[PDB]
């Protein structure tokens, strides 16, 4: 399981805990939805984009 | 002694480098994470922050601009690896923050002192899904102005027959870059889509990190420089020709892979670009 669609508008908490289940290793950082971002890929990263009321606002994926 | 990534060979910068020609006198900005001037393997020609809590773009927290900047220009020397274009001007232009994100207005601020700082070439290893229409002019100002502009495709992999192409290398005037393998392979990673323009290797890439250190990284960042630095020796030798022909030169030579939805125009290679006559082989 690489890409969580089924996080979009949910809480970045539970997020976490559902991406950390499924990924126990992953190393989640959170960041604005709306800003850009590096495009090195990092099997072992999940990146989190919230809108300003911390829910969850692009697909979570690996990289 | 000095290793020369596999990257570098595929996209035959030796053979410029055999020419006598390196990228001398061309600036290049790495619109990132700033790059670490203290590495022994990069040499940092000037540069400027635009990231209100980190104002030292000679210091690269997140580690991705010193890899990015070291693909494009590592130093010809005994040490380390070596860079497309090891004797370019390279300006570290910090828009990112050690968190690797930044917002659009300071990415728009460091490609507004690309160009009033006369950068002949701009690499920008990022991204995001969406577009402004601020964004689009900053590029586009840049290119009309006679700036190159090179930008990571993205890697957002396959989503049917949806563009997955990113932003700003979305954009008609900026090159968007894919990322392939030693064999030549799209990367799984690699956004796919009708503005794909070029693949470059983007696979287990070695090159500079801060501290002093060496490491293999993956992403259509990592492909990105090494167009930026085709495109920096391709100016050392033709000095004259105008970002227009430069990226005429790369895209009309490439060696065509697959499908151009999934490749582009195929892998860059820099001896055929830098030739007079172009044409694919
Ligand atoms: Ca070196
Ligand atoms: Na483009």
């Amino acid at each position: 399981k690489t890409e969580w669609p089924e996080l979009v508008g949910k809480s970045v908490e539970e997020a976490k805990k559902v991406i950390l289940q499924d990924k126990p290793a992953a190393q989640i950082i959170v960041l604005p939805v709306g800003t850009i971002v590096t495009m090195e890929y990092r099997i072992d990263a999940v990146r989190l984009f919230v809108d300003r009321l911390d829910n969850i606002a692009q697909v979570p994926r690996v990289g | 002694a000095q290793s020369v990534p596999y990257g570098v060979s595929q996209i035959k910068a030796p053979a410029l480098h055999s020419q006598g020609y390196t990228g001398s006198n061309v600036k290049v900005a790495v619109i990132d994470s700033g790059i670490d001037s203290s590495h022994p393997d990069l040499k940092v020609a000037g540069g400027a922050s635009m990231v209100p809590s980190e104002t030292n773009p000679f210091q690269d927290n997140n580690s991705h601009g010193t890899h990015v900047a070291g693909t494009v220009a590592a130093l010809n020397n005994s040490i380390g690896v070596l860079g497309v274009a090891p004797s370019a001007s390279l300006y570290a232009v910090k828009v990112l923050g050690a968190d690797g994100s930044g917002q659009y207005s300071w990415i728009i601020n460091g490609i507004e002192w690309a160009i009033a700082n006369n950068m002949d070439v701009i690499n920008m290893s990022l991204g995001g899904p969406s577009g402004s229409a601020a964004l689009k002019a900053a590029v586009d100002k840049a290119v009309a102005s006679g700036v190159v502009v090179v930008a990571a495709a993205g890697n957002e992999g396959t989503s049917g027959s949806s563009s997955t192409v990113g932003y700003p290398g979305k954009y008609p005037s900026v090159i968007a870059v894919g990322a392939v393998d030693s064999s030549n392979q799209r990367a799984s990673f690699s956004s796919v889509g009708p503005e794909l323009d070029v693949m470059a290797p983007g696979v287990s890439i070695q090159s500079t990190l801060p501290g002093n250190k060496y490491g293999a990284y993956n992403g259509t960042s990592m492909a990105s420089p090494h167009v930026a630095g085709a495109a920096a020796l391709i100016l050392s030798k033709h000095p004259n020709w105008t970002n227009t022909q430069v990226r005429s030169s790369l895209e009309n030579t490439t060696t065509k892979l697959g499908d151009s939805f999934y490749y582009g125009k195929g892998l860059i290679n820099v001896q055929a670009a830098a030739q007079h006559h172009h044409h694919h082989h």
